[PDB]
């Protein structure tokens, strides 16, 4: 959990450098983050590949048009933090984005959400997903005492 | 290739309950390891396994895929 | 640093310090109370000396001193026997041929000590840090080094013996040719049916051996028939000779054979009786307990290479890691104030003309110019102060090429080694002695 | 023969207070070195 | 002293351009090393082409509008550095696309320059809303690797240009995960299991096959030291 | 864009520490260089050490030899540290023999022809007038680190004790990366790596030999495919 707080948390966790940008997907922006130029703490643009559910609330915004859009859908770009976007890119593919910090209660509601909505095998599956990510990140939060 | 190779739900929703799943999977292994136990007489009320088999097996393993498969059925008497 | 910690891990760790095994090489703790010289010298197990004299014989078995006025006197020095709870008592010999010695003085060191100080244990170098889960809920991280160059591992002798007792039918016979065996497991036995000093033995070996004088025999229609196809005669002696428990291994150190018709006496009944060593040296692997001074304490969950384990600016790979989020819950920060005790006893410190209100009270106290290596003491009530530590950081000797791998505020750059890339963030490093 | 056989054979592990029903859950053994049984930190906390 | 299973690489294809590759057991301790540093090479030592910097008719840099289309100039710069690109000029290199007339402007509709191919016609650009009035010229560098936009004062050569962050590796993720194997009845054996994802121009297995060319020369640079042997085979 | 490639040179700190510096890499390559190059430094490298000894008058390594106020066990412990380089694939067997008082070390131990000790200041023992050293040790090479629990290989021998031994060289390495003077942004680093070896071999022949086994991976990787 602790390693997911860290994954998932809002800026001045670090010196935020490279915040204020838009990338193209998932993939140029963890391209960025191993370069150093962006720090995981970050306010930034991400796009997103058709099959990602949006955020719960950000169901009622879309993008501007004369046309019919459904952005439930489809894709669509978005304020959030690469961290959030790792975090929900391990949770199941159906399952709406989560863009606020995760601690311990809110990982439990989702989880309990989880445990609701889905079969049981997609839930141990995500779990462990959770777990390996949760501790790579714990690893690299460099929380220590002195 | 594991534990949880056969996914429940499915198995549930085909007996509708849980403990019922359970002792009707446990009746066909008594069943099928009893077959594969024959080892000559040929009884003609036996029944082997209805799914492919593995050199080495557990007929639980084999019973439980068999009712997710679903063409094995019961009655209650 | 106990003051520091809460009442409660204070008691697990004083409690926990009664179970500490000796060790195959002790060594005194880098950082600890200047009072273990005294609990180590008051205890029996060193062996100290009763006069003023000059050694003149050292040797592993016994030590010759000769006093002035002419007395001669040899200490025999236990070696490998074993305890109450079954460990070693090994004991070492520090003296040098002519050294002067006065009374009271060590001369021979014992289980867990060095050169007559206490030690229970090693000196590690732990860093804090989570490490992808492996040292999970308290559980420890260490190198594969421990293991490799004997850092942490304990002999260990079992004792275990059976007697050759006359019962209502006959004498059991302690003898070579036990019956319904086959050739090859009576293969290392001595003459009269005793295992050989020296043979390493498995689970199911057979120690010492032993038959049953007689038992009414019946044979059944299917032995009968059986040993008329092969001709074998089943006698009326049967086997009930002593065997290894199983899941157990060893080399046998030495045995004990008491005779009834020896001038040596033994209870009722009991004819004979034997007794043999099985010495073992076990390593510091998966499952086993280890633990700090604090009451920090956890079960080994994995024994990670060498090269994975996260090193130091100067390549010098941390031999053990730790969860941190232990101490802030379990209330003994004692432990990180050690952990940079210790890193300032290994990389000695110079302090002079500082003009500093912590370098004062260091000269004033003599500890200004301490070498590297040396052992530091901090009472368990008027230990080092957090001025003082800070000052030191600041003005620790440079290690290599000029420049201290610690940071002044305690922490240091770790680079993992499985990814290699240098960790985001300063680590907590240091110097803790783990039993 | 041991790898081959102890798969899919279910074995429950088991706490020593077993506060609460889960304290007896059944896993899938599977062999590994050392000693000391090897068990997922998920499911720790549910045995307390 | 020779190793006692010798690795073959393996693939696994699950779709045209995202792939699997499993080397078989390995010595104790090695599956991190070569993992490790096939997924850093791999994404950056080769190399490719990508823009470098966009130009649209008629806006200045402040001016992040463009009259004539009902999408913004943000999400245009997200699509153009997605867009994939071949070159080989070694220099930069400008390609013109001039469109009006409401519609849909696509990389189909994108007419390139000699020696520069688009490999992907089917991305949609731009939606146009009336009279579509747009006017674009895009310039192509090839590169290596990865790097941050930057400006180089083409802004002020030049009001309409602006920078945009590059994609030159051709590999947009390497996902590597190492996992343990049984072999002899010893556990001591190590397997990777490396995940490419790869854009549709390059089949991300000859994309590996350079990369560990690209290591084969790096670490065979320290044979020049002295010629030794070691166990393998 | 700018095609540069690696370029390898070396310097020399001590008789046995030297520095490599290879400036050309891409940048956030260093470190992935330095670490794999590291690992497998360590982990890999053929080298001489001593498997199994055998001592007269003695069955295990718990007891004492009389004569020398270290018991077997220390004696093991100082040996299993002693440094060799054997250059015979197969075992080779060596003797060690000492009468009178003194302190016997590496330096004495007799070595057969292309089997070489290169720690003679190392002390073993001490023996006293009446004491009496005589062992038989067996040198092997290999790579990594094999215990003596796998080590024993002969039963009936029961004079024969087996040692833990730890074949690899080299004592530690430390990488560290920089920026390139060369005006770009992508800002090349140049890796710098410092391997300090025991006095078995020069550093450079053992991170020739770590190239060796990682250009082998690697050429593997590669040719395997297209």
């Amino acid at each position: 959990v602790l390693g997911l707080f860290f994954l998932t948390t809002d800026s001045e966790g670090r010196s935020p450098k490279g915040e204020g940008r838009a990338f193209g997907s998932s993939a140029e922006a963890i391209m960025a983050f191993d370069a150093g130029d962006l720090t995981l703490q970050a306010k930034i643009d991400i796009r997103f590949p058709v099959g990602t559910i949006p955020p719960r609330g950000f169901e009622p915004p879309a993008r501007e048009e004369g046309e019919p859009e459904w952005q439930q859908g489809d894709t669509f770009t978005l304020k959030t933090t690469l961290g959030r976007a790792l975090f929900n890119e391990l949770l199941p593919e159906d399952y709406p984005f989560v863009d606020y910090e995760v601690g311990k209660k809110q990982l439990s509601e989702i989880v309990n959400d989880l445990a609701e909505r889905y079969p049981k095998v997609i839930v141990a599956a995500t779990l462990d997903n959770l777990k390996a990510a949760g501790f790579f990140w714990a690893t690299r939060s460099g929380v220590t005492v002195a | 290739e594991g534990i949880i190779n056969p996914p429940i739900d499915e198995l549930l929703e085909a007996t509708d309950s849980k403990y019922s799943l359970v002792i009707y999977a446990a009746k066909r292994a008594r069943q099928i390891n009893a077959y594969y136990s024959q080892l000559g007489e040929g009884l003609l009320e036996y029944v082997g396994p209805l799914v492919d088999t593995h050199v080495h097996e557990k007929p639980l393993s084999i019973a439980l895929r068999e009712i997710n498969a679903g063409l094995l059925t019961s009655e209650a008497i | 640093f106990l003051e520091h910690d809460d009442a409660n891990r204070a008691l697990m760790g004083a409690n926990m310090m009664r179970q500490a095994v000796p060790l195959i090489k002790s060594e005194s703790p880098l950082v600890g109370t200047g009072m273990e010289y005294r609990s180590a010298a008051d205890a029996g197990d060193v062996v100290k000396a009763e006069k003023a004299g000059v050694v003149q014989e050292v040797s592993a078995d016994y030590i010759t001193t000769t006093n002035d006025d002419g007395t001669y006197i040899t200490y025999r020095l236990a070696k490998f026997s074993r305890s109450n709870q079954g460990t070693s008592v090994n004991q070492k010999v520090i003296v040098a041929e002519g050294d002067r010695i006065i009374e009271g003085q060590v001369l021979a060191d014992g289980p867990a000590t060095e050169n007559g100080e206490m030690a229970l244990g090693k000196n590690l170098l732990v860093a804090f840090m989570p490490w992808e889960g492996h040292n999970y809920e308290d559980a420890i991280i260490l190198s594969q080094r421990l293991v490799q160059d004997d850092v942490l591992s304990s002999i260990h002798i079992e004792e275990h013996e059976v007697d050759a007792r006359d019962t209502k039918l006959g004498p059991e016979e302690i003898t070579r040719d036990i019956p319904n065996v086959s050739e090859e497991v009576l293969a290392d036995l001595d003459e009269r049916g005793i295992i050989r000093i020296g043979a390493e033995v498995v689970a199911g070996d057979i120690l010492v051996g032993k038959v049953t004088p007689k038992g009414e025999t019946e044979l059944t229609p299917e032995e009968r028939l059986l040993r008329a196809i092969f001709g074998e005669k089943a006698r009326e002696v049967r086997d009930t000779s002593l065997k290894v428990p199983h899941g157990e291994i060893g080399k046998v150190i030495g045995v004990r054979v008491f005779d009834r018709e020896e001038g040596d006496e033994l209870p009722p009944g009991v004819n004979q009786l034997v007794r043999v060593y099985v010495a073992q040296k076990r390593k510091i692997t998966d499952g086993d307990k280890l633990a700090g001074r604090h009451g920090n304490k956890g079960v080994i969950s994995k024994i990670n290479p060498i090269e994975d384990m996260p090193f130091l600016e100067d390549g010098t790979p941390v031999d053990i890691i730790l969860n941190p989020l232990a101490v802030p819950s379990r209330m003994n920060p004692g432990q990180v104030l050690e952990i940079h005790l210790g890193w300032l006893a290994s990389r000695g410190w110079d302090v002079s003309g500082l003009a500093e209100e912590w370098a004062q009270r260091l000269q004033v106290i003599g500890a200004d110019k301490v070498e590297p290596g040396t052992n530091v003491a901090t009472p368990v009530f008027d230990g080092a102060r957090e001025d003082e530590l800070a000052g030191l950081l600041q003005h620790t000797i440079p290690n290599r090429d000029g420049e201290r791998m610690v940071l002044p505020s305690g922490k240091a750059r770790l680079f993992d080694g499985r990814s290699g890339e240098p960790f985001p963030e300063p680590i907590s490093v240091g110097y803790m002695y783990i039993l | 023969v041991l790898e081959e056989v102890i798969a899919e054979h279910p074995v429950l592990l088991n706490r020593a207070p077993t506060l609460h029903r889960l304290g007896i859950q059944a896993f899938e053994p599977q062999l590994v070195e050392g000693k000391a049984i090897q068990i997922h930190p998920l499911v720790c906390t549910a045995f307390n | 002293m020779l190793i006692a299973q010798r690795p073959s690489l393996t693939e696994e294809v699950v779709d045209e351009f995202r792939s699997r590759f499993v080397i078989e057991p390995l010595e104790p301790g090695f599956g991190y090393t070569l993992g490790n540093s096939l997924r850093r090479t791999l994404l950056s030592s080769i190399p490719g082409a990508a823009v470098t910097s966009i130009r649209i008719d008629g806006v200045l840099h402040e001016f992040t509008t463009v009259p004539g289309v009902k999408e913004d100039v943000t999400d245009l710069i997200l699509n153009i550095k997605q867009l994939v690109v071949s070159s080989e000029h070694d220099e930069p290199v400008v390609m013109y696309l001039r469109k009006q007339g409401p519609g849909l402007v696509t990389a189909a509709d994108i007419a390139p320059p000699a020696g520069v191919e688009v490999h992907n016609p089917d991305l949609v650009l731009a939606t146009l809303n009336g009279k579509g009035k747009l006017e674009m010229e895009l310039t192509v560098e090839r590169g290596r690797g990865y790097v941050s936009a930057v400006q180089n004062k083409q802004v002020g050569q030049e009001i309409g240009r602006i920078p945009v962050d590059s994609i030159y590796s051709p590999v947009l993720k390497v996902t590597y995960k190492v996992e343990a194997t049984r072999v002899e009845q010893r556990t001591d054996f190590d397997k990777l299991i490396v995940d490419v994802e790869t854009k549709q121009a390059m089949r991300p297995r000859d994309a590996m096959a350079s990369a560990g060319k690209t290591l084969v020369e790096l670490f065979g640079l320290a044979r020049e030291l002295n010629i030794d042997a070691e166990g393998i085979d």
